[PDB]
């Protein structure tokens, strides 16, 4: 039903950019978690990086 | 990090709930405006969703009951706590950029469907895999 | 059998590393976590090459 | 047109695509009988029986497998007409803007012979008093033994020719020499 | 017995000082200085293979019918050219593999030299006084082309024959000289009888002649002049630093040789070049799709096809749109031919040149070459825009105008990018000069600074910031594995380590051999500047 | 390193039996498209490249193995003498060609 | 002295794994969708006639002992043998391509009957899950590769233990991965 | 410093090593005569025009850069002031070192705001 080859570029497309997103979200996940200043607990980072945790 | 492992169980149970209601309300439940039966698909995307946060929870859960009082998980630290060394991070490499061009280079093989390129794709990004785990190794010249 | 480039550390009350904990917060460094830098440009074995054109 | 995987049209453009069909064959012979009905053309080959001519239409002399007497002429009807628009063995050619010949691997014979017969774009008809029965046949005797013989010596390289010959050296084989260079000599 | 032997050979001639000196020449080692000897090596095999496929070959137009191997073509007509061709595939034991051998072998030539001309090019070997060994080179890439393509017009297929016939019409239609030169190269009309065999001659004997002498020439010149180097350690601009020719680059050459020859060996079998019983003989009405020449033939094909509709009608006369081609082909091959002379005009630099130059610190030269190797690359992706366009779905028609348009802008970019990475990597040199190597350990001081660790290669004052060394020409190392930090520091096998007291003993001596190697370099440079003092 | 040269050489030596052993006894003549040993025929230039290239490519590997395990390491400088000649004879050559002309 | 912070790098490929898992997920949804669809018209069972169930035991076998090994190749890793990690790495690898080889030929022991991705519905859902696996065990294989490549160039410090540890994890996964989609596949049929 | 073929080593580090930035004059050039080709493609045999379009756009960004590349352009110095921002010239206090040694901005913390830092008020002086 959509024979053109323009729709599998568009497959592939979206996987790659997917893939980036998972590679930026590892290491925002795991910098949160191991790099933290002297006295910077889970509940004194700000509300931006709250977000980009969750 | 304490408090990092617990917050996962909230999400876990959550879903562990949701993956069980839909369950059952799908295969007893008759709107009119659907068809009985079992989902299927929000089913086990629903417990392999509960799945990942339990794994993550639990990983977070095992190694935090080994890990000492850190400065930054203490209130009344001081800077001068953490006056030690932290790891070891890369300054620069090159292997990113290129490694992403050997991913973009199978990606246009697939959607051509061109065997060659297929297998060359597959084979640069071996190689640029290689060359970034590599990358601090390379002995030195051994003339 | 030990490596020789394994840290010196007492096999006591103390493993420098398993499967998920460590010593440092971040990578460890490939050229031993308990290796000094810096250190004098003699140890280092690099030859500035003193060149003249023409 | 249907059998082929070539209709329905899903969007305008250059040039329509073969792709996957959508029909089986009874329901193409179906349609096929209601289009004849209103006018009809060019039909299908048939043979002894009342069956679809498919192996058989692989050469006038065929029997039990393709005579190389037929190849031979089915060659050079094959080089004359049709080895333009399409490669030397079929591989397909490109066109004006953004047409072109497809590759004739994905072919059976009975799907030759109706796309020399009817003409389905912008390839030209050839009637059966323009190619006769047997020059037919020999084309498609040449066409499915150029495409189902192995090449006599190493891995024919999509059978393109000195452009693909040139990009597994120039970029390929000069690699690995360097990489060798690199390994015996030195970086300094 | 071998001393008598050696005795016979100098009591007549004299022959025990001059072999010495050329058993002790030395020759610098990198991986560039063996870019030369793969053109080389792929020159002897196409001599080899050459001399042994002539032996079943007729290069001969007279018409036959075909009886042969090849019964998928019995009983077509076709030329001695192209039955013979079919007979050495088909009916001589090995023969096609000899034959795709000296195809590979062709292509590996080709490519062998483009690619050391390239390494010539931008390390500037080409300066006083070595304009000589570029002009000869220049020469011979030329000349391989030109043999390449006599060699592949010889089996007289569908596909050369195309080759021919637009050779022949670029010719036809040169403004003066155009159709008399057509008629005193072909002896007449195309095709001609004496056609195949003023091909066959000047393929097999006449360019080999001329190739072989500008070689030994080259190779002589070369050797005369010892060689050029990169600006090392302890490298000046009046000695050579490298191994001598026994016992280590006698072998070396040997080996890298075995690998050339090994490498087209197997090229030879597991892939298939040129197809000839696929294409039919030639025939002036029949043709194919792309239809393209060799690879290294391919530039001048693609030049044909951006050049747009310009012909010229004089009074009664006609210049056709193909000769502005040959000019811009004329053009390409005088400015790449006549490249160190309009290098030393637009820069007036006059000296002796013994040392190379890194690519990154002559930014102007490397972005040219990138920039002409844009424009070749265009030039041989359009000449073939046929096999892009259909493969690759894209129109036809937008690939002539990406070849016409992208000659200006492609160029225009590649320069820019380039001159732009050549100052970035000069940068990055001075970086590491100036702080030092960046470790990569980031460490927090106590009022809680994240600073990374600095490696100074040079001495430091009494501040922290180390007096930074001047640039040198050389490679300065950016990682601390580069300074063997990284060094494993275990001798042994795979599953087992070697004795203690072996173990220890061994790392002494080779601690020992890398200090007393440095320290040599060292040495070196001293005496090379109270040498450069006078 | 002795055992890491030796294995090319054995291996060298097997492709160089494996080139003649095919080059005589593998059927190699032409086969069409129904024939039965179609497939023992479109291996016979595929064959030989295998077993030469095996051969020769093995035997240049264990020459370079043994260059670097075996041969000692060498540092060799040379003075060059090039440009312009000494005066001496300089004005030597151009006297005689000019006694020559005169 | 030093405090006992978490591993940096573990945490970072355990948060890689559990993508791993969603995108098994998706390939799980995709083939109990099939099933339920195949069983209701009562044409998945006659599909299923072509699974060798006792040939995919002893595979299942070869990949689970192969774990057992990977885990006493980083028991040598946490103190300082790199001999012990050696050994027992290759002797995984060797396991893991045996895995390969077995699953390969029972690819082609399948086109055999009449099992192929364009035959049926249960054709195409059995080669996506399995195919999509191998491809990830193939990879694990030429993670052992590069880490004992690591280990023969660098010298064996903490690092190159820690880089060692985490393809563990990478192998112990997609082992399981493997033990979950075996019995969905061969067990429940 | 070190001014080389009238490049300085400042922007180019390597100034005496080799060829090392053209003239304005040569890029002018070779612009020009690259919009004379790019106008000049506009004559042939061709009947569509979605090509001229490609065309004209490119001469047109072509030209747009060489005159951009012929009268410099250059622009002012924003000389603002945005809400708690300070004019040029202007030393910032080591906040970090103010905190840790009373000193500065942190210089005249009373009692009340002492014990708020959780310092008792003993160590004084
Ligand atoms: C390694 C061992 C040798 C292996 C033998 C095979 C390969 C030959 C190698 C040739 C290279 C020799 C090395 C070199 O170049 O230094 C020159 C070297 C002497 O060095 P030199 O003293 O500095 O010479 C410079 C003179 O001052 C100035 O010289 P000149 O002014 O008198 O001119 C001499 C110039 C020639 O004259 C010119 O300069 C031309 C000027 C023309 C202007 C008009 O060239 C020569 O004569 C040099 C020797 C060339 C001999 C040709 C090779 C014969 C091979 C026979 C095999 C047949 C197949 O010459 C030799 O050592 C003689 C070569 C011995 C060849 C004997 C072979 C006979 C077969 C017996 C084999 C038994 C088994
Ligand atoms: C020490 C050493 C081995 C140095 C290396 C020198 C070396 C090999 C240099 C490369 C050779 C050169 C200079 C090649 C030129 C390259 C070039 C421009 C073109 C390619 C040449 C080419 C197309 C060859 C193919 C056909 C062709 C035209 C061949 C030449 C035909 C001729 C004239 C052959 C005879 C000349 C010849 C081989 C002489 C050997 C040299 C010697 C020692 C000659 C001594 C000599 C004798 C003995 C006389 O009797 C004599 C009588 C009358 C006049 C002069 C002489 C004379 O010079
Ligand atoms: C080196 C190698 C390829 C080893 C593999 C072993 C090998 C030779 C296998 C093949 C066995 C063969 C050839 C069997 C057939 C024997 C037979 C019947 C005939 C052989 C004759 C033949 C093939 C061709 C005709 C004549 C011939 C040898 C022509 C090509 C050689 C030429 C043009 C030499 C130039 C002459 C000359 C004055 C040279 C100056 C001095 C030398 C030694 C130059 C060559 C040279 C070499 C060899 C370098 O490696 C090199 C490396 C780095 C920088 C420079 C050079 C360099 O100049
Ligand atoms: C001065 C200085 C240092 C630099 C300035 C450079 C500059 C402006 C130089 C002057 C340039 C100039 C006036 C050059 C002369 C131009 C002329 C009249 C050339 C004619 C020469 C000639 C006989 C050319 C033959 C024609 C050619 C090379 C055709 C190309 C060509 C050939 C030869 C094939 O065989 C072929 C086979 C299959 C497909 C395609 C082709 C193909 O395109
Ligand atoms: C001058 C060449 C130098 C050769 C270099 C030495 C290499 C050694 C290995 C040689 C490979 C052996 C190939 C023998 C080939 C073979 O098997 O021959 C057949 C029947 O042989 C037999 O039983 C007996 C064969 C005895 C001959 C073997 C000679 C090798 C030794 C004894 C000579 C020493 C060499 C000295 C070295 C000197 C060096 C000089 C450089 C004829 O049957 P036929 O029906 O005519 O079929 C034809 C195809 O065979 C044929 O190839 C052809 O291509 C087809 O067209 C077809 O006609
Ligand atoms: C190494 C990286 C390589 C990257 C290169 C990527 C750049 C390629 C750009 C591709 C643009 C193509 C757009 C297609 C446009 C197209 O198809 O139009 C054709 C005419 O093509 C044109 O003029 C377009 C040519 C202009 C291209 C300019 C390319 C210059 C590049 C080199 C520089 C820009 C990128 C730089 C990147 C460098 C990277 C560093 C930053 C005529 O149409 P036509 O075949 O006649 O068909 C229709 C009937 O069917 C139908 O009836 C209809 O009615 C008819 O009207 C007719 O249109
Ligand atoms: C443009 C000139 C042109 C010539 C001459 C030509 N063809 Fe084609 N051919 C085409 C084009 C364009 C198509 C695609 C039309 C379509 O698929 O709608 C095509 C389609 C076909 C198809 C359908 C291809 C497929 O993959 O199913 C076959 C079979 C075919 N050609 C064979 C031949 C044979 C056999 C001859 C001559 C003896 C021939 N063609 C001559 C252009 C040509
Ligand atoms: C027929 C192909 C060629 C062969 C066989 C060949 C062979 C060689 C060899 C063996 C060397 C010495 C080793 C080396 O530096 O790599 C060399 C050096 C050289 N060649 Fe070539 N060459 C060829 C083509 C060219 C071309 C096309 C050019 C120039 C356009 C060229 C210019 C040079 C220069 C300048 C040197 C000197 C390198 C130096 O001394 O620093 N050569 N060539
Ligand atoms: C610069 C060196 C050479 C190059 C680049 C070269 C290139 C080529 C090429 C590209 C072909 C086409 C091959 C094919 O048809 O598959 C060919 C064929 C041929 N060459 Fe060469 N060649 C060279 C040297 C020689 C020499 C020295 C000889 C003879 C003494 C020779 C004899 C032949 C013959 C007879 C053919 C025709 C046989 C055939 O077409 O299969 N060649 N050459
Ligand atoms: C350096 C400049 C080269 C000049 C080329 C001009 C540009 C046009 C190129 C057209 C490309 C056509 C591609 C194509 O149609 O693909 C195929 C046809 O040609 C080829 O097979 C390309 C072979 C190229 C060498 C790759 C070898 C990989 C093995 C590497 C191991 C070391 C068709 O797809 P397929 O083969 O079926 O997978
Ligand atoms: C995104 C990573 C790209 C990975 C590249 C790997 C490409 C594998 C292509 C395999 C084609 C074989 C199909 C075929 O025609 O043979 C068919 C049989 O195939 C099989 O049963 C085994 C296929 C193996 C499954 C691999 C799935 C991998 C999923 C990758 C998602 C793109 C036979 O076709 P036929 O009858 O000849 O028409
Ligand atoms: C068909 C599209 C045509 C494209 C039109 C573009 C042509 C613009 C002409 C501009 C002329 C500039 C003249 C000038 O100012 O002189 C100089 C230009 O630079 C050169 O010397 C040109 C060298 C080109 C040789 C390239 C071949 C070598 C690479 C081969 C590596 C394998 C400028 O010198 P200057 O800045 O004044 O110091």
């Amino acid at each position: 039903h959509s024979p053109g080859l323009g729709s599998d570029m568009w497959i592939v497309g979206v996987g790659a950019t997917g893939i980036g997103s998972v590679a930026s979200a590892i290491n925002m996940l795991t910098t949160i978690l191991c790099l933290r200043a002297p006295g910077m607990t889970m509940f004194r980072m700000p509300i931006f990086t709250w977000n980009i945790f969750v | 990090m304490k408090s990092s492992a617990k917050l996962m169980y909230g999400p876990t149970v959550f879903m562990a709930a949701m993956a069980v209601i839909y369950i059952f309300a799908t295969m007893h439940v008759s709107d009119g405006g659907s068809v009985k039966g079992v989902e299927w698909v929000g089913s086990v995307a629903l417990v392999l969703s509960a799945g990942l946060t339990l794994m993550l929870g639990v990983y977070l859960h095992f190694t935090e009951v080994r890990v000492d009082v850190l400065p930054e998980d203490w209130e009344e630290a001081e800077v001068a706590d953490k006056a030690g060394t932290l790891g070891f991070f890369s300054p620069s490499s090159i292997w990113p950029a290129a490694m992403s061009g050997a991913v973009g280079f199978l990606a246009f093989g697939v959607v051509y469907f061109h065997y060659w390129m297929i297998a060359v794709g597959l084979m640069l990004l071996i190689f640029t895999i290689t060359k970034l785990n590599l990358q601090y190794g390379v002995p030195k010249e051994k003339h | 059998f030990v490596d020789p480039a394994w840290p010196e550390h007492n096999p006591a009350d103390g493993h420098v590393v398993t499967e998920l904990i460590s010593k440092v917060a971040g990578a460890s460094s490939p050229w031993g976590d308990d290796k000094e830098f810096p250190v004098s440009a003699e140890e280092t074995g690099y030859v500035h090459p003193y060149t003249r054109i023409n | 047109q249907v059998h082929s995987g070539r209709m329905p049209i899903l969007r305008n453009e250059a040039q329509a695509e073969r792709k996957a069909p959508r029909y089986t064959e009874a329901q193409t012979l179906a349609i096929a009988a209601y289009v004849a009905a209103n006018g009809g053309g060019p039909g299908l080959v048939y043979n002894e029986d009342g069956t679809l001519a498919m192996e058989e239409l692989r050469g006038e002399n065929y029997d039990g497998q393709i005579t190389s007497a037929d190849v031979a002429r089915g060659g050079d009807l094959f080089r004359l007409n049709c080895a333009s628009c399409h490669n030397f063995t079929g591989r397909g050619g490109a066109l004006s803007s953004g047409k072109y010949a497809p590759n004739l691997d994905a072919a059976n014979e009975q799907e030759i012979y109706q796309a020399m017969l009817t003409g389905p774009q912008n390839m030209p008809k050839f009637s059966d008093r323009q190619l006769s029965a047997d020059e037919k046949k020999d084309i498609i005797a040449f066409i499915k033994s150029t495409k189902e013989t192995p090449s006599p010596g190493g891995y024919s390289l999509g059978s393109l020719g000195p452009v693909a010959e040139g990009l597994f050296m120039w970029v390929f084989g000069i690699l690995v020499l360097v990489a060798a260079a690199m390994w015996i000599g030195s970086r300094s | 017995s071998l001393a008598t032997v050696g005795n016979n050979l100098d009591s007549r001639y004299t022959m025990a000082s001059g072999i010495r000196r050329q058993i002790n020449k030395v020759f610098p080692t990198h991986w560039s200085f063996m870019l030369g000897e793969i053109a080389l090596y792929s020159f002897i095999v196409l001599l080899l293979t050459g001399v042994y496929l002539t032996l079943f070959f007729d290069p001969s137009i007279t018409k036959v019918i075909y009886d042969g191997g090849y019964l998928p073509l019995n009983g077509v007509e076709m030329s001695r050219a192209y039955a013979t061709a079919l007979d050495i595939s088909f009916e001589v034991r090995g023969g096609l593999f000899i034959r795709q051998m000296h195809h590979w072998a062709a292509l590996l030539f080709v490519v062998s030299m483009l690619v050391h001309m390239l390494r010539i090019f931008f390390t500037g070997a080409f300066r006083r006084p070595r304009e000589a060994n570029w002009i000869i080179g220049v020469v011979l890439i030329i000349l391989g082309m030109a043999e390449g393509f006599m060699g592949y017009s010889l089996p007289d297929d569908l596909l050369s024959g195309v080759g021919l016939r637009i050779m022949s019409a670029i010719i036809v239609g040169l403004p003066i000289i155009g159709t008399w030169m057509h008629w005193l190269i072909f002896g007449g009309d195309f095709p001609s009888d004496l056609m195949l065999d003023r091909f066959y001659i000047a393929h097999v004997l006449i360019i080999p002649a001329i190739l072989l002498g500008l070689i030994a020439a080259h190779l002589a010149l070369v050797w005369y002049q010892k060689h050029t180097q990169f600006p090392g350690a302890g490298r000046t601009e009046n000695n050579v630093i490298g191994i001598r020719i026994m016992p280590l680059f006698a072998v070396k050459a040997v080996a890298f040789g075995l690998i050339v020859f090994g490498f087209l060996a197997l090229l030879a079998g597991v892939t298939t070049i040129n197809a000839i019983w696929n294409l039919g003989p030639y025939n002036p009405s029949q043709v194919s799709a792309g239809s393209q020449p060799d690879v290294y033939m391919l530039w001048t094909d693609g030049a044909a096809r951006v050049m747009p509709a310009w012909e010229l009608y004089l009074g009664n006369y006609t210049i056709p749109a193909v000769f502005w081609v040959a000019v811009m082909l004329g053009i390409l091959v005088v400015l790449l031919v006549t490249y160190p002379f309009i290098e030393r005009k637009f820069t007036g630099d006059d000296a002796h040149h013994n040392l190379l130059q890194r690519p990154r610190d002559v930014p102007v030269r490397t972005s040219l070459g990138v920039m002409a190797l844009v424009f070749y690359i265009l030039l041989t992706v359009s000449g073939g825009n046929d096999v892009y366009a259909m493969q690759f779905h894209v129109s036809l028609n937008a690939m002539t105008w990406i070849g016409r348009i992208g000659l200006i802008v492609g160029p225009a970019i590649a320069y820019f990018i380039t001159y732009r990475l050549c100052i970035g990597l000069q940068r990055s040199d001075r970086e590491v000069l100036e702080h030092g190597i960046e470790t990569g350990i980031i460490k927090q001081m106590p009022n809680g600074a994240f600073i990374e660790v600095h490696q100074p290669l040079g001495p430091v004052d009494d501040h922290g910031h180390p007096i930074p060394l001047p640039y040198a020409g050389a490679a300065v190392p950016k990682q601390m594995n580069q300074l063997g930090y990284a060094e494993v520091e275990t001798r042994g096998g795979f599953f087992g380590p070697d004795p203690e007291d072996i173990r220890a003993k061994a790392k002494e001596i080779e601690h020992a051999n890398h200090i007393e190697e440095a320290n040599t370099l060292r040495a070196l440079n001293e005496a090379n500047i109270e040498r450069d003092k006078n | 390193a002795a055992r890491a040269v030796t294995f090319w050489l054995v291996l060298g030596i097997i492709g160089g039996l494996g080139f003649l052993a095919t080059y005589i006894f593998w059927p190699w003549e032409y086969k069409a498209h129904g024939d039965e040993g179609l497939l023992a025929y479109t291996l016979y230039t595929p064959m030989l490249g295998i077993t030469s290239g095996l051969c020769i490519l093995s035997l240049g590997f264990a020459v370079v193995l043994y260059v670097k395990k075996f041969i000692p390491e060498e540092i060799a400088v040379q003075r060059r003498h090039d440009g312009p000649s000494e005066e001496v004879d300089r004005r030597t050559i151009v006297a005689l060609l000019n006694d020559s002309w005169q | 002295a030093a405090l006992n912070r978490p591993n940096m790098v573990s945490v970072g490929t355990i948060v890689f794994l559990s993508q791993e898992l969603m995108f098994f997920a998706g390939l799980f949804a995709m083939y109990f969708v099939s099933r339920a669809n195949g069983l209701a018209n009562g044409s998945w069972g006659e599909q299923t006639d072509h699974l060798n169930v006792p040939y995919a035991l002893l595979i299942t076998v070869i990949l689970v002992s192969s774990s057992v090994t990977c885990q006493f190749g980083v028991f040598a890793a946490e103190r300082g043998d790199v001999y012990g990690l050696r050994k027992w790495f290759l002797v995984t690898i060797i396991l893991g391509s045996i895995f390969v080889i077995g699953q390969g030929y029972e690819y082609i022991t399948l086109v055999g009957h009449g099992l192929t991705i364009q035959s049926s519905v249960y054709g195409s859902a059995f080669f996506i899950t399995t195919g999509f696996h191998a491809l990830h065990v193939i990879a694990g294989v030429m993670a052992f590769v590069v880490v004992l490549m690591r280990i023969h160039k660098s010298k064996f410090t903490p690092a190159q233990a820690t880089a060692a540890m985490v393809v563990s994890y990478y192998w112990h996964f997609v082992d399981v991965v493997w033990i979950g989609l075996f019995i969905t596949i061969y067990f429940i049929q | 410093p070190e001014i080389y073929r009238g490049v300085s080593t400042l922007d180019e580090p390597s100034a005496a090593w080799g060829w090392h930035g053209l003239k304005r004059n040569t890029i002018q050039l070779a612009g020009w005569i690259s919009v004379l080709f790019m106008l000049g493609y506009n004559f042939g045999n061709h009947k569509g025009h979605v090509e001229t379009i490609w065309l004209l756009v490119i001469t047109a960004l072509l030209v747009i850069g060489l005159l951009i590349h012929l009268f410099e352009p250059k622009l002012s110095q924003v000389r603002t002031i945005t809400s708690r921002n300070k004019p040029v010239g202007h030393v910032e206090p080591d906040w970090t070192y103010d905190q840790a040694t009373l000193t500065g901005t942190w210089g005249n913390l009373t009692d009340s705001q002492l014990r708020s830092v959780n310092i008792e008020p003993s160590r004084v002086a």
